[PDB]
């Protein structure tokens, strides 16, 4: 009871999370672009993600 | 981006050279820069532009 290594594992397939990373000084830059300067103005579509295999 | 020379390899008889470098489409742009990673002592790939 309480073990630490598992017997078996159930997983579910739909949907699928997909975790992705991006540097810290490119946030920075994005964030200082994104208000000082021109507006980048990411509107509607911000949460739009498409992906490549 | 230094296209390193590593040994030598046999072809026809002749003995010839290897290379080894990017890909030309990883090397145009300073932004292209970025897109290289090394990985550290504890075992995880931190990019370049970090």
């Amino acid at each position: 009871n309480g073990q630490a290594n598992a017997m078996a594992t159930v997983q579910q397939l739909d949907p699928i999370y997909v975790d992705v990373t991006q540097p810290s000084t490119a946030l920075l830059r994005l964030r200082r672009e994104l208000a000082s300067g021109q507006l980048e103005r990411a509107g509607d579509n911000a949460a739009k993600v498409s992906l490549k295999l | 981006w230094g296209s390193s020379y590593v040994n030598d390899f046999i072809d026809r008889g002749r003995v010839k050279r290897v290379y080894l470098q990017g890909r030309p489409d990883a090397r145009m742009n300073p932004d292209d820069l970025s897109k290289w990673y090394v990985r550290n002592d504890k075992g995880e790939m931190v990019p370049f532009n970090a």
